[PDB]
RNA sequence: GUUGAAACAGGGUCAGCUUGCCGUAGGUGGCAUCGCCCUCGUC
DNA sequence: AGGAGGGCGAGGGCGATGCCACCTACGGCAAGCTGACCCTGAAGTTCATCTGC
DNA sequence: ATGAACTTCAAAAAAAAAAA
DNA sequence: TTATATTAATATTATATTTA
């Protein structure tokens, strides 16, 4: 419940960052602080950016991936934990990268959106 | 990864966005703004605003669904998220905030795991 | 873990930049915590240092009203939200002093999932076997 | 009962002191429910 | 008095329930201090003490 | 005389990526 | 630093309460 929101946080901040190309305030810089440490106050409102974010994105297909993935890691998440353990926050930490150098894999997120 | 008898409100009101837009997505794939697009702000924070216009808007999508059984399919699951849904809560919940957004990508997932929507119909 | 602001830069920063200077920071709460600290007054000890029974009701007097007393913008409210004391007949210990502690078992009350303060809390003495010969002198609860 | 013995990590020490998440920003602009349909045939 | 109180079948047909963009800007996430006291040594002699004389 | 107490001894010691 | 294109998509149910 902490890796696999860090993972949540990767491909939310990803997606923002395919769909804004340059941002100021990506939603790492805003969001991030909390996102990790207290995933209800923020995964609430970080999932609400992402359809504006999806539907930013230049190629449909790819928010579709995105989406896709996204799915996929929540569906190993069954709620947004109240705080996440400082156990966990490591593992948000660890899931955000992972799933950050997952997305910046040459063919990843095409390839595994692919194979379903 | 879908707990289909939550009763968790926020998390039947996501699923039940997710098979609204997946309805509305699949009313007309070629779609500017789902409602994910322009209602999902406030269907994962206030409910009631919206998803009393997202089913003045769902049979019209009912209707354009062009697969005429496929529309049948997707209210069958409107109606089993909705015995989950006593009303639509007015504010939902921080829980509930975060579990809408659990909801949507949980059923959206249901929806578009190949057999599952059309399975799930056939034990009912 | 609240990220607060400071609208002031403390240094001339590396970034104490044109528009405005900015010191952001952290201010950690804990939302609220039941903390239980156990204390030993050994006797033996009492002896080499002297330390008095008027030294030890200045002790009982500031465990029950030192957070009253010792706040800051980092703590924000303590309370010392109970005090007992097992006063054993002897300089030696009239029971193991555990065996006093889980006797005073604080478990968090019926159906709260997280604690929000003592009500949340339910602290459950137990002063009916310690009479052996002890004394449980509640200061606090 | 002739052969490594004995042996402390001790004693104790607030992480404090404190710090706006901010200033603020239209959901907009607009769009026909339409085109039309004997209540009939008759006792 | 004894009447008969409608019989029939239609009650939508059609399409549309959106289009468009935007979902951020900005900057700051630190400052400042401390991070330890104290000892505990080998090696040798002295010096106080003990035993034996 | 044995064993603690004491008195000398000696005078620190220091780092850390590329990428051909 | 990198990466950057669409999953899923075909019908649930369906036979008369009340009438001193």
């Amino acid at each position: 419940i902490g890796y696999v929101l860090g993972r949540l946080f990767a491909v939310l901040e990803k997606i923002q960052a395919e769909a804004n190309p340059g941002l100021n305030a990506t939603i790492a810089d805003r969001y991030f602080g909390s996102a990790s440490s207290t995933p209800i106050a923020v995964f609430g409102t970080l999932m609400r950016l992402l359809p504006h974010h999806l539907n930013k994105l230049e190629f449909e297909g790819r928010a579709v991936q995105l989406q896709w993935e996204i799915r996929q890691i929540l569906e190993h998440c069954q709620r947004f934990p109240n705080h996440l353990n400082l156990e966990q926050q490591g593992l948000f930490a660890i899931g955000y990268y992972h799933e950050t150098q997952f997305l910046f894999t040459k063919d990843a997120l095409k390839n595994l959106f692919n194979e379903a | 990864g879908l707990d289909r008898n939550r009763q968790d409100i926020g998390y039947v009101l996501g699923r039940l966005f997710a098979v609204l837009e997946k309805i509305q997505a699949e009313a007309n794939p070629g779609l500017n703004a789902t409602i994910a697009d322009r209602y999902f702000g406030s269907a994962s924070s206030t409910p009631i605003a919206v998803f009393g216009t997202l089913m003045r808007l769902l049979p019209h999508h009912l209707n354009k669904l062009e697969f005429e059984g496929r529309a049948v399919q997707l209210q069958w699951e409107i109606r089993q998220i909705l015995e989950h849904c006593q009303r639509f809560p007015n504010h939902l919940n921080l829980e509930q905030q975060g579990l809408f957004a659990i909801g949507y990508y949980h059923e959206t997932q249901f929806l578009f795991t190949k057999d599952a929507l059309k399975n799930l119909f056939n034990e009912a | 873990e609240h990220s607060i602001t400071r609208m002031a830069v403390t240094n001339e920063k590396d970034a104490s930049e044109t528009g405005d200077n900015r010191t952001m920071g952290r201010k950690f709460t804990v939302p609220y915590g039941l903390y239980r600290c156990h204390g030993f007054i050994s006797t033996h000890f009492a002896k080499q240092t002297g330390f008095s029974e008027n030294d030890l009701e200045l002790f009982w007097q500031a465990l029950v009203n030192m957070f009253d007393h010792d706040h800051s913008a980092a703590r924000g409210q303590m309370n010392a939200r109970g005090l007992y004391v097992f006063e054993h007949s002897n300089n030696l210990g009239d029971a193991p002093a555990d065996s006093l502690f889980k006797r005073i078992q604080v478990v968090k009350k019926d159906g709260v999932e997280v604690v929000r303060s003592f009500d949340d809390y339910l602290v459950s003495v137990d002063d009916k076997n310690l009479e052996e010969t002890k004394l449980l002198r509640k200061l606090g609860g």
